[PDB]
């Protein structure tokens, strides 16, 4: 679990990256989008955004739940 | 442009995939943290990952695919 620690660090971390891509692309979509389509592109990035709110958020859980074990097995 | 940003969180799309499978695995291999592999907590975390994974990928895929038919 010691050294696992680190590799969950590593996904965490990747994860996080990978997130901060979309993010950064549909936000540069902002502006743009127009028609009934444009609409449901803009939903799509919203529900994109929460489920990845959800998934930072279990990460960072995660991680506090594993250094806190840590400390226990220490 | 459009087209851009599609193609980008398409390889997002399948990076996060590969990425929430490895942290699956992962937690597999962390599951003392939460009593053990037979512990209640433990089962908990592994379907809140389940959950919380299946909607991303859900999420990202629509986001690729509503953006590609934006653009159309
Ligand atoms: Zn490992
Ligand atoms: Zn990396
Ligand atoms: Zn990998
Ligand atoms: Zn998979």
């Amino acid at each position: 679990l010691a050294q696992e620690a680190g590799n969950f660090e590593r996904i965490s971390g990747d994860l996080k990256t990978q997130i901060d891509q979309v993010e950064s692309t549909a936000g540069s979509l902002q502006g743009q989008w127009r028609g009934a389509a444009g609409t449901a592109a803009q939903a799509a990035v919203v529900r994109f955004q929460e489920a990845a709110n959800k998934q930072k958020q279990e990460l960072d859980e995660i991680s506090t739940n594993i250094r806190q074990a840590g400390v226990q097995y220490s | 442009g459009i087209e851009a940003a599609a193609s980008a969180i398409q390889g997002n799309v399948t990076s996060i995939h590969s990425l929430l499978d490895e942290g699956k695995q992962s937690l597999t291999k962390l599951a003392a943290a939460w009593g053990g592999s037979g512990s209640e907590a433990y089962q908990g975390v592994q379907q809140k990952w389940d959950a919380t994974a299946t909607e991303l990928n859900n999420a990202l895929q629509n986001l690729a695919r509503t953006i590609s038919e934006a653009g159309q």
